[PDB]
């Protein structure tokens, strides 16, 4: 019933500034204190700021004070976070959490919104299809691959045969190396299905308005 | 603002317990039970307590701890348009000081009178007695009991005064007793809550030592169970009559003293994150619990009086100073080791009152020390001057007709004044400051907001609870009279000026600074309804 | 700042066993202010236990809490697979609000050797100027695995990218991808490429190779 939706925030250059928002629905927003909690890429939870029910009491983390401004709009049921002079350390997924009673905790969290603070430049990925080498075969199932190399920032979304094929797929999380992400994925299917039916890799990188499909052919 | 703080939390709890528990817990609550259906009286008493009393009690405790200032500064920073509320509350506390302590003097006078082998108020053959004296209480107006004549003809000498005009001589034994109470109050409120909060240890706890002794002594007397019967046996027929609901409502309001300015001052020295909600519920319960325990101490001896001493229960189940200075001492003087009971009983009465005096005076000292730094710098001097004005003017109550003067203040100093003051306190808090803005302040202190129960009581019940009192209090109004004496109509007016000198500060101050700020009508009705902290 | 340290950081358990994790604070915390959150791989945190001992709504009864002062603990009576997650404690009694370092609870299963697959550079990539030969090591247990690349017979240690998957929610296995990247010139100046995987399940490594002809 209660819903929190973070929004805004993507790539920002160091020193820049950006503004996050949280849409509240399902409860009397004006009656509950709200906090922002971020989770670094190293998966560490860190509280950043809290604003009281009527905005008259505001607390900040030491690591953010002076640069971030938390604010409230009980008329439209929106929570904001104004960030300025950002640094790479601020890169994280920013959560919007409800927490009126200190003795009960944060009883509702949003889906999160990601902030990447980096002077790196956006780039689209090269998507290469991975097909086995002529040899053994002679197995019930074979495995194919798809290499998404050298993109930025996150994220990219990868599916096989537009989502029809899901069982037997491993999409490994991306790994940053010198300001460029690489990401791979593998599918395995019974020999009686490939190359009988066509198997295609569908990569999507909205940051660079990329949308590519790569059919795996055994050349 | 490096405000000091209670050296320990018990200093605050006992200070609050002490201010709340006073003679009214002994000489009014048990009487109301006996008069309004015994145990059944607890139904309207508990309801008025849960729905009107404890809410308002809780409210002021939270305001004091949150705004961390005395009464004048607090309401000024809360809503400026009603800063007069703080002035009314301080003036009312000032007036009641002129008569509340002389009742403590009476206790010392009787205390020093008990250092004897046989108590004086026992027999009817003394220089002060009349031929119409009788050994124990009766029900004919012209025939007083031995203890009545002692209190009236020897201690007070009230028989030599024709009314408020004829005051007469100054009983210097009473004046000496009055000074001994202001001396005790001085070196207690002397250097702030640093020592205040410690003296309260003896004055707030000693009454429970004596209540425990007298409770055993009384319940082990022939006929004591008969007293417990008149005290409690239910008769829920009383619940139906509206006179018992206003009786419960009024006793609950005046026994907790919510919005009197002292709970505010006491709480303003707490640490900002003290769980003042747990404090309000704890102390408010201990107050009513003490009244309940006291009713057994009283009526156990009352039944003993009616069973062994042969008197009508209606002739000794009285209220007010008559019960503690006439009826109960009479029974004490009739039991073995009377000198011991008399000495600890009158000592209990004394320590029951001191606590409440401390609180009323601190309300003034703190409220002024927070609004005029000249006072805060010279604390020892201010109270020295305050108590001196008290004592000097108090000599008019150590006179022979002092009771007539003191009786006047009792019915006018704070009687209706404090009711309209607390009504505006509730209106200001919930409707002009805002219950949400107030609940938000409590959330920041104790970590959670007040429930909707407490919010509904602050916003609708409290104002109705207080009107329910003031309305029925005006409906039962009759001119001032003690026994056959009718106060002259000029005295009846003198009291209304005392009643108005506090309440007028509310509209008066609302008019003064309503013109002292610049802007439009609405632009100023909002510059004077914006809280102080909402300015930074 | 009141730093809360949790131990262990990772811990495996077979369904049915009893699990306990601890949360040690650097400063005393009021029992009424210590809370626990559960975060599943890929989702957002969910309030799990508040005031030390109270289960949040929807939290099954096999979860319990206890502690006081500076030592608290979350305890699972009989762990189920749906309990694999990271658990964060948190104190709400002092600013700044601080979360614990977290305990990651993973499921224990029987050992399983990986199924390795080697993939030579895509034809598209070879024309862009580069050459990446990737290698998948799929569905193995436990999580620790070691990969080694050889060009001809000499092993190549430089220019590798390894990635692990989270523990699979169906068969509780792990998978790992490893990509070797060279220039097209360097790649076409060699013959056979080899992907050796070392794992606890085998005494000697699983090998997969290919020559740039077949
Ligand atoms: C003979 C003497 C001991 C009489 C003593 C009676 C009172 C001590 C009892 C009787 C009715 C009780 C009240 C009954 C109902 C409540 C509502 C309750 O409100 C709540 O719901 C608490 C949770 C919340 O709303 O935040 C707070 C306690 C209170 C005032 C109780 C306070 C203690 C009261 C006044
Ligand atoms: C530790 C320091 C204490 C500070 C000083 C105490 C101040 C109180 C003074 C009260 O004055 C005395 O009160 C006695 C109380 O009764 C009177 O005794 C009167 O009553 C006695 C019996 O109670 C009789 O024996 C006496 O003759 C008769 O004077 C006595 O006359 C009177 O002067
Ligand atoms: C039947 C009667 C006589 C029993 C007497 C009950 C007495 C002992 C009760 C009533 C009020 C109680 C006090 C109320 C307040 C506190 C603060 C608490 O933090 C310490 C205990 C303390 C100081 C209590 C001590 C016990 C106490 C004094
Ligand atoms: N219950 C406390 C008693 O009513 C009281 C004592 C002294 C005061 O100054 C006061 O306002 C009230
Ligand atoms: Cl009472
Ligand atoms: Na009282
Ligand atoms: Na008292």
């Amino acid at each position: 019933e209660v819903q929190l939706v973070e929004s805004g925030g993507g790539l920002v250059k160091p020193g820049g500034s950006l503004k996050l928002s949280c849409a509240a629905s399902g409860f009397t927003f004006s009656s509950y204190a709200m906090s922002w909690v971020r989770q670094s890429p190293e998966k560490r939870l860190e509280w950043v700021a809290e604003i009281s029910s009527g905005g008259r009491y505001i607390y900040y983390s030491d690591t953010v004070t002076g640069r971030f401004t938390i604010s409230r709009d009980n008329a439209r049921n929106i929570l904001h976070l104004e960030m300025s002079s950002l640094r790479s350390e601020d890169t994280a997924m920013y959560y919007c959490a409800r927490g009126e009673v200190r003795q009960r905790g944060f009883d509702y969290w949003g889906q999160g919104t990601t902030l990447t603070v980096s002077s790196a430049k956006t780039t689209a990925p090269s998507v290469y299809p991975l097909a086995p080498v002529c040899g053994d075969t002679t197995g019930s199932s074979v495995t194919l691959g798809c290499l998404v190399k050298g993109y930025f920032p996150e994220p990219v979304t990868l599916t096989w045969n537009s989502g029809s094929l899901s069982s037997g797929v491993h999409t490994f999380p991306a790994v940053l190396q010198s300001d460029l992400y690489t990401l791979s994925s593998s599918v395995t299917v019974t020999s009686s299905t490939w190359p009988s039916q066509s198997i295609t890799c569908n990569v999507a990188h909205p940051a660079s308005s990329t949308k590519v499909d790569k059919k795996i052919e055994p050349r | 603002d490096e405000r000091e703080t209670w050296s320990g939390k018990v200093d605050f709890l006992l200070s609050v317990i002490g201010f709340a528990v006073d003679l009214a817990n002994v000489w009014r609550f048990p009487y109301l039970c006996y008069k309004n259906g015994g145990g059944a009286f607890l139904v309207p008493y508990g309801i008025m307590l849960a729905v009107g009393g404890i809410p308002l009690f809780y409210m002021e405790l939270a305001l004091g701890q949150h705004n961390r200032k005395g009464a004048i500064t607090c309401w000024g920073r809360l809503v400026p348009l009603f800063k007069g509320i703080g002035y009314a509350v301080v003036l009312i506390a000032f007036y009641v000081g002129f008569y509340y302590n002389v009742i403590i003097a009476w206790s010392l006078r009787f205390f020093f009178a008990s250092f004897t082998n046989s108590l004086p108020w026992t027999s009817c053959n003394n220089i002060w007695n009349t031929p119409n004296c009788r050994p124990f209480e009766g029900h004919v107006e012209g025939f007083q009991s031995a203890a009545s004549e002692y209190f009236n003809r020897y201690i007070l000498e009230l028989n030599r005064s024709e009314g408020i005009h004829d005051l007469g001589a100054i009983k210097w034994d009473m004046a000496l007793c009055l000074l001994i109470v202001y001396l005790i109050c001085y070196f207690s409120l002397w250097k702030g809550i640093s020592t205040s909060g410690k003296v309260v240890w003896f004055t707030a706890l000693f009454p429970y030592a004596v209540l425990l002794i007298l409770l055993i002594r009384g319940l082990t007397l022939p006929g004591s169970f008969l007293g417990i019967q008149y005290y409690l046996t239910p008769n829920f027929s009383a619940i139906y009559k509206a006179e018992v609901w206003v009786d419960a409502a009024t006793q609950v309001f005046f026994s907790l003293g919510p919005g009197f300015g002292v709970l505010l001052a006491y709480a303003s020295y707490n640490k900002y994150h003290n769980n003042v909600y747990k404090d309000a519920l704890l102390t408010s319960f201990i107050n009513s619990a003490t009244s309940f325990i006291a009713g057994f101490v009283i009526f156990s001896v009352l039944g003993y009086m009616a069973h062994t001493l042969g008197v009508r229960i209606e002739d000794v189940a009285t209220e007010g100073p008559g019960l503690v200075f006439v009826v109960y001492p009479a029974a004490i003087a009739t039991m073995p080791a009377s000198t011991f009971w008399a000495l600890i009983f009158f000592m209990m009465l004394a320590t029951l009152g001191l606590d409440s005096s401390f609180g009323g005076m601190e309300a003034i000292i703190t409220a002024l020390s927070d609004e005029f730094p000249k006072i805060k710098r010279n604390r020892e001097l201010f109270v020295a001057g305050l108590f001196s004005l008290y004592f000097v003017v108090g000599l008019a109550s150590c006179t022979q007709g002092g009771f007539y003067f003191l009786h006047l203040l009792d019915r006018y100093a704070a009687g209706y004044s404090i009711l309209v003051a607390v009504f505006f306190e509730a209106i200001a808090v919930s409707w002009i400051y805002g219950t949400n803005r107030f609940s938000e302040d409590i959330r920041d202190m104790i970590g959670f907001p007040p429930g909707r129960y407490w919010q509904v009581c602050w916003r609708f019940v409290a104002p109705i609870f207080l009107l329910f009192i003031t309305v029925y209090g005006l409906i039962g109004y009759e001119p001032l009279t003690y026994a056959d004496y009718v106060y002259p109509s000029w005295a009846n007016a003198l009291g209304w000026c005392i009643a108005g000198s506090s309440v007028v500060m509310i509209p008066a101050v609302a008019i003064f600074k309503l013109l002292s700020t610049p802007g439009s009508l609405r632009q100023r009705f909002t510059i004077l309804t914006t809280p102080w902290r909402d300015q930074q | 700042e009141n730093v809360l340290t949790q131990s262990p950081a990772i811990m495996s358990t077979s369904p049915g066993e009893k699990v306990t994790m601890t949360c040690r604070a650097s400063s005393s915390v009021g029992s009424s202010y210590l809370h626990w959150y559960q975060q599943k791989s890929g989702a957002s945190p969910k309030l799990w236990i508040y005031s030390t001992s109270n289960l949040a709504s929807g939290v099954p009864a096999r979860f319990s809490g206890s502690g006081s002062g500076t030592s608290y603990s979350l305890t699972i009576s009989s762990v189920e697979a749906e309990d694999a997650a990271t658990y964060y404690c948190q104190q709400f009694s002092g600013y700044p609000l601080t979360f614990g370092s977290g305990t990651k609870l993973e499921m224990k299963r029987a050992d399983a050797a990986p199924t390795v697959s080697i993939f030579p550079p895509s034809s598209e990539q070879l024309t862009s100027g580069g050459a990446s030969v990737v290698c998948f090591l799929n569905n193995f247990y436990p999580k620790d695995i070691n990969v080694k690349w050889k060009i001809d017979g000499s092993e190549r240690q430089n220019g590798v990218l390894n990635s692990w998957t989270d523990q699979d929610s169906k068969d509780s296995t792990y998978s790992m991808s490893s990509t070797l990247t060279l220039t097209k010139d360097e790649y076409e100046r060699h013959n056979s490429y080899t992907c050796e995987a070392t794992h606890k399940t085998s005494t000697s490594p699983i090998v997969k190779s290919f020559n740039r002809n077949e």
